[PDB]
């Protein structure tokens, strides 16, 4: 109802460096918000694409940011007669960036690897690795848990069982609550996808500089499947953590598997464990159902609830025509030991190729009525096709079918505005909590202040 | 009472044809003064002038080349093929004319091989399929045009083996043997009547290799799509695009694996090499981009797919409206009827169009179609097929007489070389005036000469 | 904590075989390289090779080729080190190694497990007082020789425990495959033989306790 | 195989001394080096990882050093939990190589034996056997040598000695030494001496008996 749409901030970065590409609100120890902002495309010091993280304070006429800096420099370790190696280039730094507690996580997920060993190798693939920062006191750690030391032929004689060499672990990302931070990596297991997980206090513990492969004890890495309906799934293209199974000691996770059983596509809810406890079949083939997922309680039960996108939905029309708009499918959680149902709502864009739930945010009680919002995005939608971002607000009955405030993008065509967002934090301590916009293809994020 | 020949001056023979077709000129010297010389040619032979001295020239129409139309070198198409029209003054004239389509369909089949290292073992089958149809529909139609393209995946980690750098030429590295450098799509044979030299090459084909089942055809059908010049569709000819593979498809935000995040902008971007140049920098197409240029372009995309994957492409079949599925297989018959059903399916028209009209003359027409009625002042019929024939009956009236005397104009139907070539004269004059006989005799006050039985 | 507990000592037989055992506690043993390395007196720390207990790879020193074979089994969380035809180089201790967090790393070790080559047949211990030469000082250092005894240990006092200061027990030696050991007492002059001293030697594996009074020799 | 060297093999260091242990590798392995300590009649606890990183857990008092082929283990302000064995390991390659290790010991000043030489008892003669035996206790420095002589010639084989680790309470060293010889033999010679040689004198420590006499 009241994002003040005159009113934007806007921070800037470097021509062709994708800054907006993933962003968040960041808390320091002091309550201070700020925006971490990924920008995957961002050169390195040696002139050579290796992507970078920019650490954003909170100013009204917004600008430029200071870049939370990472050691981007290739690592070598000959070790146990083997050599093992890292690649840094076009890794895509801040692919994905996420925020908890004091600590910062940004992604590359197209970081490569190999080991050599004589005149074999593992393969030099992107098994990606995430970057940890701690910006008030400068500690760094990493984690990259798909990194191996098999060689090529053990992979083969072994018909590609248990094969992390494309994981590309950090494509998606989230933290919970306790700490314990899951990485989405689709590519894993020969790209069927799979899920690794770890709290972030024993990655810091576990790392040192230079030793490339080593062990984090208390890790829990998802699993391997003969399952037809898995393969070249993506499971783990987005990820989420939400309350589903009533019992508030343990936490559970959603994933996206945009292609899983033939392109159908497909989220799930799982325990900690990776048991699956409810999974969610996409409607239509293409449609990337689980491009993006989002858990939020909107109709005010203290229950969450899913929202997931499928932003290359097909729309029938008249003349038996079909219509590229995008789809957004609201699941309620009911009561008791009953599973999440079909959905209690459908919203479908209207602009051909817009992408409607390209990207879904919760915003928190935006108008503070009692129930939770949303915002989803058409990150090419709008009449000029420049991109869009709607507001849901939420009701007793779920939510509204009309949008009630439609964000134009302010940037030229190509933006992608509205690829990445944000929302349930209070930027400018003004009681409402705002909204944080990324346009990679500009090289911008735009924020949206609520008013009372 | 009285008539428009003998009202009207007529002091000449030719005078007197030019008032109107239905006049008769008497040249008969026995008829008496009082009776008018000018008449209709039954108020004169009712008057007594000798039957053999009127003069009433009648128009007509003599068929001077009529070759009979061809069944299944020449290939005859319009019959008659030429026409002589006698016309006299203000008068018309009616002529038949025949036509029909015998000469085969024009239609242009461009084909998709997938050439990665899963079809190693669908080789042969792929060019086999390729090869039949382009013998057995050039059987079918000698106005069919053929190419191909091959294509793999997206050159680019992870779908690319990229170590060790042996590895980039030689994808079968660590296989101890040697397939080709792997590529998204390539251009290979431009659509062409050369049917030996496009199975010459379809022969010469081999596989490459890239990591991941799902491979970049969408990629190949796109550009196939788009790429005007390049693959050469021609306008008025149909589209038939085979698309050939024995796995899975990428399809439009797979790219980001890649870390390709740019969507499909549905353009060109096959230059002078051949090779899809956006194929490392931009994501693979939606079903909705592919669905609107195959309508724009009007191509008819046939998915010629092996078994294991027949129900996932009649899944995506469904989704992109017109799009067929035929398996294959060793045996090429299942695709190419589909090819053959889409050939059977094509209806042309008759369309007469007119060339050299001169401003004196003016044609009405009259078509008859395959549904065998007289539909006036019609020149086309639709819905012909091979062998099917529409006839068309032409008037032409000339706008009295023309000082040009022999004039010729062509009747043609719209798309078709043959022709009708209408040679027309104009009969103004009458016999009589050969004879002239310069010297008066009669007159004998300076007039000079005596045709017909009249002086000046 | 993690922990890595290994099997009991080994008394075995010249040509046969024996299986030692290392059971992980406080964590799973395939979350590791499992190594096992063997130590002896002289010769020192000789690795004997690796297990990924994941999925059983194994690697060797070639000096343990044929004779090591490293298994390890995730049901039981135990990795194992078996050593065929055993010679007298195989007396040794032998311990499981994991890492902390490099994977190549050699930081975690289990207690040890002894073993022991031979032939010998259980023998009981004789047990000799040793009282000194025919003058005086102002201190006297009596002795206990204990011969020809298999196999280790025994357990060897003074007044059952209650004369401790001033003792040197020396550690057995083997000679002819079975083994030897001395302790020494040293005493104020005024103390003996005043007071009676007497030497207390027990050998559990022949179930054999005996006291030797060290008593001054005569003319 | 790449071969670890390490130095010295033994030092004498006092409670409170900074002293190094070093490890020279046949090759440049890196960093790919581990330190180890085994106290006396105990298991190994690791020390350091990949060169420097201590393991969890061990006091910041022990650090690592070095680069190339060349290594070396600081412990700073010795304890007294701190006298131990202490050995390197390399990873660099397969196999694993282990230092020939370095013992820390207790230094004090020079003491030297105190010898005693014991006839066979009587019931070892009843028997058929006679072992002479001959103690020299609580001496500083380790080293020491012990001869025999049956009537003024030197006797050599059938020798067994044992030696004592260094005592909890004054820092020295004993050793047992025992000639084994047939009882036969045995009586057919009068004089028995056993004789101690230490850095503590230029002249020998010699203790003898002559059979049957008092
Ligand atoms: C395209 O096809 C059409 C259809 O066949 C054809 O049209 C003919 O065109 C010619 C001239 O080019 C017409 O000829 C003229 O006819 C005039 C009188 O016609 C009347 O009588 C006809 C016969 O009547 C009897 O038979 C019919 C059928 O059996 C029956 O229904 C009647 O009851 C009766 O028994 C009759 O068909 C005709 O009817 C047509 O016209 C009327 C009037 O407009 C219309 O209402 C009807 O629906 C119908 O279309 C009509 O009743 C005749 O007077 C005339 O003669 C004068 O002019 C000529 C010069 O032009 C002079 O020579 C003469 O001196 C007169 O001044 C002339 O003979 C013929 O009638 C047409 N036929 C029809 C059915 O319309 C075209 O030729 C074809 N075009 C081409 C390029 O091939
Ligand atoms: C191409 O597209 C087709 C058609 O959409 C897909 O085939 C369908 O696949 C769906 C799964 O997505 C199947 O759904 C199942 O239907 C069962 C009942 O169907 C009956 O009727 C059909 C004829 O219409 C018969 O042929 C069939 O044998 C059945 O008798 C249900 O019993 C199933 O329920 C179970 O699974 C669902 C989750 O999927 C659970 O919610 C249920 O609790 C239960 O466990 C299920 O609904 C369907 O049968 C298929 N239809 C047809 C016509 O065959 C292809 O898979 C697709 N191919 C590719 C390659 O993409
Ligand atoms: C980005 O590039 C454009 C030209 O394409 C240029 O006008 C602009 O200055 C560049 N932006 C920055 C911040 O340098
Ligand atoms: C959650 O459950 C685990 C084991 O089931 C238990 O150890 C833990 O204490 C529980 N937490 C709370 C807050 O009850
Ligand atoms: C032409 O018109 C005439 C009228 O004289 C008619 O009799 C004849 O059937 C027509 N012929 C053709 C070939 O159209
Ligand atoms: C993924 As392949 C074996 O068809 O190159
Ligand atoms: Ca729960
Ligand atoms: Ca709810
Ligand atoms: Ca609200
Ligand atoms: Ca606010
Ligand atoms: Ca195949
Ligand atoms: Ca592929
Ligand atoms: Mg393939």
């Amino acid at each position: 109802l009241n994002l003040d749409p005159v009113q934007l901030t806007f921070y800037a970065g470097p021509n062709g460096s994708q800054f907006g590409f993933s962003l968040d609100f960041h808390k320091d120890s002091h309550g201070r918000v700020a925006i971490v902002v990924g920008a995957p495309r961002t050169l390195g010091p040696s002139q050579e694409e290796t992507g970078g993280v920019f650490l954003c304070p909170w100013r009204a006429e917004g600008g430029q940011c200071p870049s939370l800096l990472f050691d981007l420099r290739d690592e070598t370790r000959n070790v146990g007669s083997q050599t093992l190696q890292t690649f840094k280039a076009r890794q895509g730094l801040g692919a994905s960036v996420v925020s908890w507690s004091d600590v910062i996580v940004a992604c590359a997920p197209w970081q490569h690897w190999n080991v050599l060993e004589k005149t074999e190798e593992a393969e030099k693939t992107p098994v990606g690795s995430c970057f940890l920062a701690q910006p008030e006191s400068g500690r760094r750690a990493e984690y990259s848990p798909c990194r191996g030391n098999t060689l090529s032929r053990i992979y083969v004689e072994n018909d590609f069982s248990w094969d992390k060499r494309y994981c590309e672990a950090g494509f998606s990302s989230v933290v919970t609550q306790a700490g314990e931070l899951v990485l989405g990596a689709p590519g894993g297991y020969y790209f069927l996808g799979l899920l690794a997980q770890a709290p972030v206090a024993d990655i810091f513990s576990s790392y040192r500089p230079g030793i490339l492969l080593w062990h984090v004890s208390s890790q829990s890495l998802s699993f391997d499947s003969s399952n037809p309906e898995y393969f070249d799934g993506y499971w783990g293209y987005s990820v989420a953590v939400g309350e589903f199974d009533g019992d508030l000691n343990t936490t559970e996770y959603v994933v996206g598997a945009p292609t899983w059983s033939w392109t159908l596509g497909a989220v799930e809810i799982l325990d900690s464990y990776y048991q699956r406890l409810h999974r969610l079949r996409g409607e239509q083939m293409a449609s990337y159902f689980g491009h993006s997922v989002a858990v939020t309680d909107v109709n005010g039960d203290g229950r969450h609830d899913l929202l997931v996108g499928a932003p290359l939905y097909m729309e029938s029309r008249a003349d038996r025509k079909l219509a590229e708009v995008g789809r957004v499918y609201l699941f309620l959680q009911p009561r008791g030991p009953h599973a999440l149902g079909a959905p209690s709502l459908l919203l479908t864009g209207t602009q051909l190729y817009g992408r409607f739930g390209s990207a879904i945010a919760p915003l928190g009680d935006l108008d503070r009525d009692g129930y939770n919002d949303i915002a989803v995005a058409a990150p090419y939608g709008g009449p000029s096709g420049r991109g869009q971002v709607l507001v849901f607000l939420g009701q007793s009955e779920g939510l509204r079918s009309r949008p009630s405030q439609v964000l134009d993008s302010p940037f030229p065509t190509g933006s992608a505005f509205g690829f990445s967002l944000r929302g349930a934090v209070d930027i400018d301590d003004n009681g409402y909590p705002d909204l944080i916009v990324g346009a990679y293809g500009a090289n911008q994020v735009a924020v949206y202040r609520a008013q009372p | 009472g009285p008539n428009i020949c003998t009202t009207r001056g007529v002091s000449s023979c030719q005078q007197c044809l030019a008032v109107s077709p239905m006049c008769a000129w008497c040249s008969d010297e026995a008829l008496p003064l009082g009776s008018p010389r000018c008449d209709l040619k039954e108020n004169l032979l009712k008057d007594n002038c000798a039957p053999e001295s009127i003069e009433f020239p009648v128009s007509e129409a003599r068929v001077l080349e009529d070759r009979p139309l061809s069944d299944k070198s020449q290939v005859t198409q319009v019959s008659p093929q030429r026409i002589a029209l006698r016309l006299r003054p203000d008068d018309s004239k009616n002529f038949s004319i025949q036509v029909r389509q015998v000469e085969d369909y024009p239609v242009d089949i461009y084909y998709l091989m997938d050439l990665s290292y899963s079809m190693k073992d669908d080789l042969w089958s792929i060019q086999n399929l390729g090869t039949k149809l382009a013998t057995q529909m050039r059987k079918l139609t000698s106005n069919l045009r053929i190419g191909f393209g091959a294509f793999v995946d997206k050159p680019v980690s992870p779908y690319m083996y990229i170590s060790p750098p042996e590895a980039l030429e030689n994808p079968c590295y660590d296989m101890k043997t040697t397939c080709l450098p792997m590529f998204g799509y390539k251009h290979v044979l431009t659509l062409t009547d050369q049917v030996t030299r496009f199975n010459e090459e379809v022969k010469k084909q081999s596989v490459s290799r890239n990591r991941d089942a799902p491979e970049g055809g969408f990629d190949a059908i796109m550009q196939a799509t788009v790429c005007d010049e390049k693959i050469g569709w021609r306008n008025d000819a149909s589209h038939l695009l085979v698309f050939t593979t024995d796995a899975k498809t990428h399809i439009a935000l797979d790219g980001r694996l890649a870390g390709i995040v740019q969507p499909n902008d549905g353009q060109c971007h096959v230059g002078s090499d051949n090779h899809y140049s956006a194929s490392t920098t931009m994501d693979y197409p939606s079903l909705g981009l592919m669905t609107e240029k195959l309508s724009q372009k009007n191509i008819n995309l046939i998915f010629a797919v092996t078994e294991n994957v027949v129900n996932l492409y009649q899944n995506y079949s469904e989704l992109i409206p017109g799009t067929t599925v035929g398996v294959l297989s060793m045996d090429s018959s299942n695709v190419l009827q589909l090819i053959v059903d889409a050939y059977g399916k094509i209806r042309s028209k008759v369309e007469l169009e007119v060339r050299d009209l001169p401003e004196e003359l003016s044609l009405s027409f009259n078509a008859t179609c395959l549904n065998n009625e007289v539909i006036p002042g019609l020149k086309s019929c639709m819905g012909l097929k091979i062998g099917d024939t529409v006839s068309f009956s032409i008037e032409a009236k000339v706008r009295g007489c023309p000082q040009e005397k022999e004039k010729s104009f062509t009747i043609k139907p719209v798309g078709f070389k043959d022709s009708l070539i209408v040679q027309v004269t104009f009969d103004c004059d009458c016999a009589c005036q050969a004879q002239a006989e310069p010297n008066s005799h009669r007159c004998n006050n300076g007039n000079g000469t005596f045709e017909c039985g009249v002086c000046r | 904590e993690v922990q890595l507990q290994q099997s009991g000592a080994e008394l075995v037989k010249p040509g046969a075989s024996v299986k030692l055992s290392c059971t992980a506690s406080g964590f799973n043993i395939k979350d590791t390289y499992v190594h096992w390395v063997k130590q002896r007196p002289e010769q020192g720390l000789e690795w004997i090779g690796r297990i990924d207990p994941a999925n059983g790879y194994t690697k060797y020193d070639p000096k343990f080729q044929g004779k090591a074979t490293i298994t390890a089994d995730t049901s039981s969380n135990t990795a194992y080190l078996q050593l065929s035809s055993l010679t007298s180089e195989d007396t040794a201790v032998y311990y499981c190694v994991r890492p902390l967090y490099d994977y190549y790393a050699m930081d975690y070790w289990g207690q040890g497990t002894s073993v022991t080559v031979s032939s010998a047949k259980t023998t009981a211990p004789s047990v000799y007082p040793l009282a000194p030469v025919c003058t005086t000082g102002s201190s006297v250092t009596l002795g206990c020789l204990v011969k020809g005894y298999f196999p280790e240990p025994v357990t060897l006092t003074w007044n059952s425990g209650s004369l401790s200061s001033g003792v040197h027990t020396f550690p057995a030696v083997l000679q002819s495959d079975l083994y030897t050991l001395s302790s020494s007492v040293t005493v104020t002059s005024s103390t003996w033989p005043s007071q009676s001293i007497t030497c207390n030697v027990a050998h559990p594996a022949s179930s054999t306790k005996v006291d030797k009074k060290i008593e001054p020799r005569g003319p | 195989d790449i071969l670890m060297t390490q130095s010295p093999s033994s030092m004498s260091v006092s409670l409170g001394d900074t002293v190094s242990i070093t490890c020279h590798a046949s090759q440049g392995i890196s960093s790919n080096i581990g330190w180890l300590q085994q106290k006396p009649g105990k298991s190994f606890m690791g020390l350091i990882y990949y060169g420097t990183n201590l393991v969890d857990g061990v006091p910041s008092r022990f650090s690592g050093s070095g680069s190339g082929a060349d290594y070396s283990l600081t412990i700073s302000s010795l304890d007294s939990e701190d006298f131990a064995d202490y050995y390197c390991v390399q990873y660099a390659q397969l196999p694993y190589t282990f230092g020939g290790g370095t013992k820390l010991e207790i230094k004090r000043a020079d003491a030297a034996p105190t010898v005693s030489i014991f006839p066979p008892s009587s019931e070892q003669l009843t028997s058929g056997g006679a072992s002479v035996v001959c103690f020299l206790n609580n001496f500083y420095p380790k080293d020491i040598n012990v001869k025999w002589k049956i009537d003024g010639s030197e006797r050599q084989n059938g020798v067994l000695n044992s030696w004592t680790d260094q005592d909890s309470k004054d820092s020295t060293y004993s050793m047992s030494s025992t000639l084994t010889l047939t009882k036969d033999e045995y009586e057919r010679h009068n004089s028995y001496t056993c004789e101690a040689t230490h850095k503590t004198s230029t002249s020998p420590i010699v203790k003898s008996f002559n059979r049957n006499e008092c």
